[PDB]
């Protein structure tokens, strides 16, 4: 009797027809838009969120979303110039088209355990020196701002 | 009670229990970024003139969602590379030998991993073909979030690295535990059985290496009932538990904001634009529809200042992450409190939808008595020597030698104790001498 | 409020399997309200003589923003006839009968209960077959026991279960007809006839004035078994009601023939804010009034029925002023 | 009236207020606990 | 009436809004750290926190100095020397 | 009333904003005095 | 007075005749036009 169906939102999730056929009405749905972008390429790869490629070389459906004009790497990296989510990445060509490189898990070595009284041991016999840089920010920039100056412009009114 | 006397009084457990503190540390936010001319217009080209007279609002709103996004990617690239550990012992059925590692063990999450996350109600991302399914099904469930993110015209972006790979760093780290915990140093790494390490550092904590033997069994018995007691852990009583939902909760919060600001009229006469522009004339609907920009101008700004708060937020938290995994996980923690309550022993990593779990075994004291000690032994005949106990006190039963962490007398020998310059307060013997004494 | 007593659904759009807090005119909680019964006339053997019911054309009660009634509430119960206590009969649901007036006339003799200019007046006819509406100017008979006449306790609308209710022959003016004694018809500006099915199950009737008319909400139209109230009559009526009188109705049952009549209750309507909840159907089973206690404040502002433990702070109680103070320059 | 169109703000301003109450609250008892020291010895005239 | 003029306590009563008290009582919070002061003294004998030692405080401090480097023998020759040195610091902190 | 209600409405939108201000300072000040308690519990365990 | 001296200036913004040692930003001092330019062909 009512015929205009609402969800709690307020939104109108339901409408009942003139015919008296009942229509869940959804509004339309936008397809969210993303670019995967590299400087030195100067080139752009057009990602979808969400969306499957049905709606959209041609696009190439990941777990992601779908992403146009996209062909699998087929390789693996464990570097990823530009991250696509999940365990994927844009990896330019370089220009060519974006690569779509699955990242790659390092593999610790392994050392098997012995069903002995005797243990391996795994020990380097070479060394080396690294560097590791960490910047720290002790201190802002103090800024003081003069309110009178900035909101009226010197106006008496605005005062 | 303290004694007026060279003796002193030491209050010592005569039992030990295993016990498990579960805590949750909140790594990751998830990750939102809003389509401003959707949200703000309603694809309306009048609110966009309006807009632009105020500025590029809706330019700075996507650049700004984006910097937290990769921000919060950045993080999660750090707190993995440091949990991974360059030397590992593969997983096999049975590790830990009489100890029970099966619940840790990736069946690939780990069975109390997959647990804490069927446990937590948590919304169906849906990244493959979320957009279709919404549109088939219709709202998963009532006031969906994912739905409605698609009418707004928000995307949750997916977290930096997959399930898969994530489960793969809390297996190796599961594998290089017993290894680390055995000497200084992350150079070396040597593959040793679970239990092994359990006992060294149970010898660390100050039960003696004769004890450990004689009570093997029992302290693997107790280890696995503590782990039980894990499996069944989780429960609306559980702080731990209950964080792993909030965090959850949190994200869910955000994302229902932006839908009901929508609706709020701002003082416009509809809610919808395109109802204004039937129910108005053009000069008077633009009034309504610039009240709308207003509010709506308000909420966009306030979602994105709510985003670099929580990822700041996370991105600390996640350092914080880091410290406990390499203080608690890769090594005995000495810290009191800092892991688990009471002396740690080992801590275990698994997954969390916003972050890692973390479970700590601590050693817990239970039926202390109280026994008359001595600070040190000096000889009657020679007061130059004499003994200190070593993680240990000496005491009268004549004077034996006990473990600080569990009571046992056991006789003085030179092992179990250190030469020492004379004191006043050290006793003198003149009776039966220990050996180290005996010079 | 918890079992949606008194309950109007919204006009303008229904709610499904959602909890949401809705602004109203509905009852207070655990409100008792007014009731009024109606009782059998005084008879001997067979024949039925003097009209016997309480003054409630006298009592006049403010319209306010409306009313919603309770209807058949004691309905198909064991009773006792109110006229003779002696006398028991299983309780009937009966039907209503409301006079509304913008105005209060004054009698002959002085009496209240008259409304001066054009009367709402809404009565049951052809024993509940029918429900009878119409705004009309009301002028006292000068006949003995009218309000014009002497020696008239009360004005009371009357009808005869053997006669007007036969099942062969039912006559749905004789109610206005006894109507007509009590009161002329003068200029009246229109006349509605709903039909209502005759029926034991409870019911729920509620009148109220809005810019476009007067509007009437009956339960059994609708969702007689949810007793949910649902518009069913629009009446034009552009005259704001300032009070109602109710007009007491006098059964003229045999002394054997004497029944139990179901008493109705009358609940003023007031804006409130009601949380509620709206099943798959949408209609509403269960709702939470916030201004009977902190309780319900609490399930108000969370907008839950069934909230977590804990200790929770709600709007604090606010001191009124009971006078207005006034001073003076010297 | 004018409030309620923006929407329940009231209800809103009440609940977030007492959740931060409650969490200074589990901050205060997990500090407490933390300080407790499951064995002390009992504090005398001239201790030291 | 309001203890001090513009009292805050009375302002947040016009206003309507209330301060709410804090989750643990004077007298329980002062009993912790009592019980805190009391562990100090003992706590520090060994490793671990399985076995508290009853020991003086003199006893606790003699043995920290000796883990900072000070020799045995020099805190036996200075033992009142060390002692009166920590009331004065002790005292200072009462005006501090 | 449609005169009174913007100058009813000026009143609100700050009392509203106030409100909400006073809620995200109390957030704020409470986030910041759990992160000190746990800190003020390393502090106790380390160096008391 | 705040218009008289910058110290009366910061007495006025604090609001208190007395306050604490401290440095304290006020309203910066404005250069105020002594001429009107008026470039305009009309």
């Amino acid at each position: 009797q009512q015929r205009f169906v609402y969800d709690a939102y307020q939104n109108l999730v339901g409408y009942y027809s003139d015919d008296g056929n009942y229509y869940c009405l959804r509004a339309c749905v936008s397809v969210p838009v993303s670019v995967i972008y590299d400087k030195e390429t100067k080139t752009h790869a057009t990602l979808f969120g969400s969306v499957a490629c049905e709606h959209i070389y041609g696009p190439l459906q990941t777990p992601v979303g779908c992403v146009l004009g996209l062909v699998n790497s087929s390789l693996f990296v464990e570097d990823c110039k530009l991250p696509l989510g999940q365990s994927l990445c844009a990896l330019p060509d370089t220009p060519g088209e974006m690569r779509l490189a699955s990242i790659a898990f390092n593999h610790p070595i392994q050392v098997d355990q012995l069903n002995s009284s005797y243990f391996k041991l795994s020990i380097p016999t070479n060394f080396s020196f690294g560097v590791t840089q960490e910047y720290i920010q002790t201190t802002i920039q103090k800024v003081t701002v003069d309110c009178k100056q900035y909101v009226c412009n010197g106006f008496q009114k605005c005062e | 009670d303290q004694l007026n006397s060279s003796y002193f009084k030491l209050s010592i457990p005569t039992n030990f229990s295993f016990g498990v503190t579960q805590e949750y540390i909140q790594t990751t936010i998830q990750k939102v970024t809003v389509d401003c001319k959707q949200y703000v217009c309603n694809g309306f080209q009048k609110c966009e003139q309006l807009l632009r007279e105020y500025g590029q609002f809706c330019s700075k709103i996507n650049q700004a969602l984006h910097g937290a996004n990769l921000r919060q990617d950045d993080s999660v690239r750090n707190l993995f590379a440091s949990v991974k550990s360059s030397q590992s012992s593969p997983i096999i059925p049975g590790f830990g030998g009489d100890f029970n590692l099966t619940l840790l063990e990736p069946v690939a999450r780990s069975a109390i991993e997959d647990l804490l996350f069927d446990k937590v109600t948590i919304a169906d991302p849906g990244y493959m073909q979320g957009y279709d399914d919404c549109m088939q099904q219709g709202p998963a469930s009532a006031r969906d979030l994912i739905c409605a993110q698609y009418v707004a015209g928000y995307k949750v972006l997916p977290p930096l690295m997959d399930v898969n790979m994530e489960a793969a760093y809390t297996s190796s780290l599961l594998g290089s535990i017993a290894g680390v915990g055995w000497t200084a140093g992350l150079s070396s790494f040597a593959a040793i059985p679970f239990a092994q390490s359990i006992f060294y550092r149970l010898n660390g904590v100050g039960i003696t290496q004769q004890v450990l033997s004689e009570n093997q069994k029992l302290i693997a018995n107790k280890f696995n009932q503590a782990l039980g007691a894990m499996q069944t852990g989780f429960t609306t009583t559980n702080e731990a538990f209950q964080k792993v939902q909030d965090a959850v909760n949190n994200n869910a919060q955000a994302l229902s904001k932006l839908a009901s600001e929508l609706s709020n009229t701002f003082g416009a006469i509809s809610a919808s634009i395109g109802d204004i522009i039937q129910r108005l004339d053009p000069p008077e609907q633009d009034a309504q529809i610039d009240r709308l920009i207003n509010g709506r101008l308000t909420t966009l700004n306030a979602f994105v200042a709510q985003q670099l708060v929580r990822s700041e937020s996370a991105a600390l938290s996640a350092q914080l992450a880091k410290d406990k995994v390499n203080e608690c996980v890769k090594a005995q923690s000495k810290r009191s409190g800092f892991c688990g309550q009471g002396t740690h022993i080992v801590s275990f990593v698994v997954n969390a939808p916003n972050g890692l779990y973390f479970m700590h075994v601590g050693y817990y004291p239970s039926n202390h008595i109280e026994v008359v000690s001595a600070y040190g032994l000096c000889d009657a005949a020679n007061p130059t020597n004499c003994i200190a106990p070593v993680n240990g006190y000496f005491i009268k039963t004549e004077w034996s030698y006990t473990g600080s962490s569990f009571y046992a007398p056991e006789p003085i020998t030179s092992l179990n104790t250190k030469y020492v310059a004379p004191q006043v307060t050290y006793q003198n013997i003149s009776t039966n001498l220990p050996p180290p004494l005996l010079g | 409020v918890s079992k949606a007593d008194g309950i109007i659904y919204p006009q303008g759009r229904t709610y499904s399997n959602i909890t949401i807090t809705y602004q109203g005119l509905f009852p207070y909680q655990g409100d008792h309200g007014d009731m009024y019964v109606y009782s059998a006339g005084h008879a001997t053997g067979t024949t039925p003589q003097k009209l016997f019911v309480a003054n409630y054309s006298q009592d006049v009660k403010q319209f306010a923003n409306g009313f919603v009634v309770r209807i058949g509430a004691a309905a198909n119960s064991t009773g006792t006839v109110i006229i003779s206590p002696s006398t028991s009969a299983t309780i009937r649901k009966i039907y209503p009968a409301f006079m509304l007036g913008s105005s209060v006339g004054n009698f002959s003799d002085g009496k209240m209960g008259r409304f001066f200019n054009h009367t709402l007046v809404l009565l049951p006819d052809g024993c509940g077959t029918l429900l009878r509406a119409f705004y009309c100017i009301l002028e006292p008979r000068s006949g003995n026991h009218c309000p014009a006449g002497n020696s008239y306790t009360s004005f009371a609308t009357y009808h005869t279960p053997a006669t007007d209710c036969s099942d062969g022959n039912y006559n749905r003016n004789a109610s206005l007809n006894s109507f007509k004694e009590y009161f002329n018809l003068r200029n009246c500006t229109f006349m509605y006839t709903y039909n209502i099915t005759e029926d034991e199950i409870l019911e729920w009737f509620g009148i109220t004035q809005t810019a476009q008319g007067v509007h009437l909400f009956s339960s059994r139209y609708v969702d007689l078994y949810g007793g949910n109230m649902f518009q069913f009559a629009t009446l034009p009526v552009y005259d704001t009601i300032k009070y109602y009188s109710i007009i007491p109705h006098s059964i003229r049952s045999i002394q054997s023939d004497r029944k139990a009549w179901a008493a109705f209750y009358v609940y003023k309507l007031q804006p409130l804010t009601f949380l509620l909840d709206f099943s798959v159907d949408g209609y509403i089973r269960r709702a939470i009034d916030c201004g009977f206690n902190d309780l319900s404040q609490l399930h108000c502002s969370y907008e839950s029925f069934d909230v977590e433990s804990g200790v929770y702070s709600v709007s604090s109680f606010e001191a009124k002023p009971s006078g207005s103070v006034v001073e003076q320059a010297e």
